[PDB]
């Protein structure tokens, strides 16, 4: 049931405060930190942007918050929703699934409802011959892959392995890894291996079988959803490799808490990129002190407080900071319509009645606001954040700490601990040492970032 | 643009890609020949035989609601809106085509449980029936084909090649489908290709170039691209550089692709479903005139395209369909097979809640989908129409709405045309007699390879 906060034009939201069914069931359990924190978020987002006159003057946004249970369909079916009349929704947060993200943008389009959609970081929604209405608050994974291959240069590590889930996450983001690998990326793929989007009879111990077989291969980047990284884990946990790997996760990893809650053993030193983010204290304020489980006013809030103290009737997640900077965005990009389309008069003037997306979207592509923390929001042609990360590791002694940047530069600090909880100077993953010697040829196979030293043996050296 | 809607009466919509997808510009291009307008006339013959049929729905008259994708996904869902905006209530939608256009169709008509019976969806991922509850499928799925193509590669001791592929769902789902074969079968994928949907002209010389990067690997099978018939068209380049092509369901017997491109020479190796040419359908089309056939609005283009005379001038109606020769197009049967399946269960459902009267009681009007598809449709189970006299095929769907696997494997063969060379159905069975490659007279067999066989 959606939350049908009412108000003069309405806004609409994707957010998956459930998680995936197994076995047929339509949803899952709640997502708690993943979902909860963002859907809040925006419901105070709006909020602010309504008690505040200085946007939208007299103009309150409504919301008809719906979940989407992480599943793409039920995602489109809740969706239906938005464009049932073919009351008004004005534009759409966008779901931080990037194959929902892409899906609702498949057919958003049809019925010209824009969207700005937090996360949904695949490469595959820059096409604007497809997804012109669609729009992102946060950089693009293509930016994530060349990262990942920057700091691997860096570490100076060789012979990854990856795992990727089924879907427009995994299967596009590691592919642009492999592509920027090959492109004088200096580092070979060791194996990759798709976790299906439904995974059956403890799949994920073949999966840590799989990747075990390579097993100098060590280092392991990972593009897979918070459950697939927990499952994974935990299956790693079971096979007694805590030490073993070096895990790189990508921004589904990002410094959630249930990836690693419970689960410190094998997630320690797990370096881990994120979009550059800051604490946003206001809605920490407003989230600490709520009375919640008294005052009612969406649905799914007694579920969180059944589910966060398990009883019968912190920290906040990463992403809510883009939320909130794309609700942000779309009331100022609405305030700019109005000024530019009925100045002066206070309150929803007529034409902001029918408003449409070919028009709004303009403003939305050329909004700037300087952000709730002061990141500048701006959006290119293609709509897509600028490509800016923060470099994370899980440091014990829930612990995340930052170990540097990267935007254009690669501004690691290997002194800033990183050490990826074993041995020490940063070990590395390589597929076949140096053999200082001389070797006949160090003959090198097909792949070249790997050699077999055959001795220079005899008269011939 | 144009819409083809004939009488109403539970009429039954249609996708196909009667135009060429376009290029950059947000138009579609030219008249589809054999891919395009073929099928659609082909749909409208077989309703009008299903009309005229004394058995087949009597009191009933079986409409249209043709739609025109152009081989776009976009457009594809964009036309297909109308569909939905009845809710004339469209009672099904067939067809879809490229497994693209079809899959973004299946996922907006499931959310108002419009059955949809595809006559050329293929790629696997339509083999789910938790996102495509509503979808069945006269063809069978190219997972199949990637175990035709590897047995191909395994008879001609193939055990070095490269594979292309374009994004979106057939590409992607042939060359997991092939590589997991190929690991199986101990062959090994060289290097895996990919064609974005309207990727540059150049770029495709640059995708011939990575194939020759390997030399060793003389043998690059093509998974259709988005369509071999128009995208390959832009990929058998002839900048002497030559290959042994084996060519998945978007490549075989028609000429389009290979018109002009001799690069794909005489032996590339295609595969195309089994089947038969339906043998009145060839005079339907042979005599069907243009000005006669007020009811097609992209015939007259079609026949403003393949005689270059515009039918606002003259130098028209001198030649026609019965003088030029005219060639079935394999999918056709899939196609007609698929209409009368649609037909057979609406029938069903008059012989069920239907029986006292001759045409609808006004209860079923508003026909439920979702016990259409799963009691009636998904139920079919009847004998395909206009067979030879020999056979005994049916067309009955499987468990999971899908058809039977059977393939024919052709070659391209110079005196230019194609020529089938054998059969797979559970089994793959070459006649290579037949072919030139067999009583070698070109060199050896073509031979591909990681590395040459060494001596005791
Ligand atoms: N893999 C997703 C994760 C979204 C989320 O953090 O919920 C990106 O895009
Ligand atoms: N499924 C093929 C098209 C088959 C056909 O239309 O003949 C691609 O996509």
């Amino acid at each position: 049931n959606s939350i049908r906060i009412d108000g003069d034009i309405t806004l609409g939201g994707l957010f998956p405060v459930h998680g995936r069914g197994s076995e047929g069931k339509p949803c899952g359990e709640l997502k708690k930190e993943k979902g909860i924190h963002r859907l809040e978020a925006m419901l105070f987002a709006l909020d602010r942007i309504n008690n505040d006159p200085d946007l939208l003057p007299n103009i309150t946004l409504g919301a008809r918050i719906l979940d989407t249970c992480s599943r793409d369909t039920h995602a489109l079916e809740q969706s239906l929703t938005f464009v049932q009349a073919l009351e008004r929704v004005v534009g759409v947060i966008g779901a931080s699934g990037s194959s929902v993200s892409i899906m609702v943008a498949n057919i958003l389009r049809l019925f010209k409802i824009p969207q700005i959609s937090y996360a949904s970081t695949a490469p595959d929604l820059s096409d604007n011959s497809r997804y012109d209405f669609f729009s992102r608050v946060v950089p693009s994974d293509t930016y994530q892959a060349q990262a990942m291959v920057d700091i691997v240069r860096a570490l100076k590590w060789n012979y990854v392995s990856t795992v990727a889930s089924e879907g427009s996450y995994g299967e596009s983001g590691v592919e642009a890894f492999i592509q920027k690998s090959r492109e004088d990326g200096g580092v070979c793929i060791a194996q990759s291996v798709k976790i299906p989007r439904e995974p059956k009879a403890g799949e994920f111990d073949k999966i840590i079988r799989r990747l075990l077989e390579t097993s100098n291969a060590r280092a392991v980047i990972i593009f897979a959803n918070e459950d697939d990284i927990r499952r994974v884990l935990e299956a790693a946990r079971r096979a007694n490799q805590t030490g073993h790997f070096f895990w790189m996760g990508s921004d589904s990893w990002g410094s959630k808490i249930a990836p690693v809650l419970h689960l410190e053993e094998v997630a320690e030193g797990a370096v881990t990129i994120l979009p550059k983010r800051m604490s946003v204290r206001g809605f920490d304020r407003y989230f600490s002190s709520r009375t919640l489980d008294n005052n009612r006013r969406n649905i799914w809030f007694a579920e969180f407080w059944e589910d966060n103290f398990h009883c019968k009737l912190y920290e906040q997640e990463g992403k809510v900071q883009f939320v909130i900077d794309a609700v942000y965005a779309m009331g100022h990009a609405l305030h700019a319509m109005h000024r530019d389309l009925c100045p002066g008069r206070v309150g929803l003037c007529p034409r902001m009645d029918p408003v449409d997306g070919t028009q709004l979207l303009k403003y939305i592509r050329n909004v700037n606001f300087s952000g709730i923390a002061g990141n500048p929001v701006t959006f290119n042609e293609n709509g897509d954040a600028p490509g800016r990360y923060d470099i994370y590791q899980y440091q014990l002694r829930a612990e995340y700490k930052v170990i540097g940047s990267w935007t254009d530069h690669l501004h690691l600090r290997i002194e800033r601990m990183h050490w990826p909880g074993s041995g020490q100077q940063l070990p590395r993953s390589i597929c076949s040492l140096p053999c200082q010697p001389g070797e006949r040829k160090k003959t090198v196979k097909g792949m070249p970032c790997c050699w077999h030293c055959e001795p220079c043996t005899g008269y011939q050296y | 643009k144009k819409v083809l809607t004939l009488e109403g009466d539970l009429v039954l919509g249609g996708l196909f890609p009667v135009h060429q997808k376009g290029g950059p510009a947000e138009d579609c291009g030219p008249v589809n020949e054999h891919r395009g307008i073929q099928r659609l006339e082909a749909m409208l013959f077989a309703l009008d035989r299903i009309n005229r049929d004394p058995h087949l729905l009597p009191g009933v008259r079986l409409g249209a609601h043709i739609l025109d994708s152009c081989s776009k996904d976009t457009h594809a869902l964009e036309q297909a809106l109308d569909f939905v905006r009845a809710s004339t209530a469209i009672t099904g939608v067939i067809g879809g085509s490229y497994s693209d256009v079809s899959i973004q169709v299946a996922n907006l008509l499931r959310l108002f449980q419009i059955p949809q019976i595809s006559y050329a969806s293929t790629s696997a991922k339509l083999s789910d029936k938790s996102r495509y509850d509503y979808f069945a499928r006269t063809v069978p799925p190219d997972f199949f084909q990637a175990k035709a193509m590897a047995e191909i590669l395994r008879f001609f001791n193939w055990t070095y090649v490269s594979t292309v592929a374009s994004e979106g769902d057939y590409g992607e789902t042939g060359i997991e489908a092939f590589e997991l074969e190929a690991r199986a079968r101990n062959i090994c994928v060289a290097t895996s290709e990919k064609v974005g949907r309207a990727m540059s002209r150049a770029a495709f010389e640059g995708v011939v170039r990575a194939l020759l990067q390997k030399p060793s690997a003389r043998v690059a099978v093509l998974f259709t691209r988005s369509e071999d018939a128009r995208e390959l068209l832009a990929a058998s380049q002839r900048l002497n550089a030559s290959f042994t092509w084996v060519a998945s369901d978007g490549w075989g017997a028609l000429e389009s692709v290979v018109a002009g491109s001799e690069g794909a020479a005489e032996g590339a190796i295609t595969i195309e479903l089994a089947s038969y040419p339906i043998s009145d359908f060839a005079s339907y089309f042979q005599s069907l005139d243009p000005w006669n056939n007020s009811r097609n609005p992209w015939f007259r283009e079609f026949w403003e395209q393949r005689f270059r005379c515009s039918f606002r001038q003259r130098d028209c109606a001198a030649h026609s369909l019965r003088a030029v020769p005219f060639e079935q197009e394999s999918k056709i049967m899939f196609v007609v097979n698929a209409v009368y399946a649609m037909a057979h269960a609406l029938h069903n459902m008059h012989r069920a809640l239907c029986p006292n009267t001759t045409r609808l009681c006004d209860a079923m009007r508003p026909v439920n989908g979702r016990r259409l598809y799963k009691d009636f449709v998904l139920n079919v189970k009847f004998d395909a129409p206009f067979r030879p006299a020999d056979t005994h095929n049916e067309v009955r769907f499987d468990r999971f709405g899908d058809g039977i696997g059977r393939y024919n494997i052709f070659t391209y063969l110079r005196a230019y045309r194609y020529q089938k060379v054998g059969y797979w159905a559970e089994g793959l069975t070459l006649d290579t007699s037949l072919i030139p490659w067999a009583s070698p007279s070109a060199g050896p067999l073509p031979a591909s390879r990681c590395s040459e066989p060494c001596l005791q």
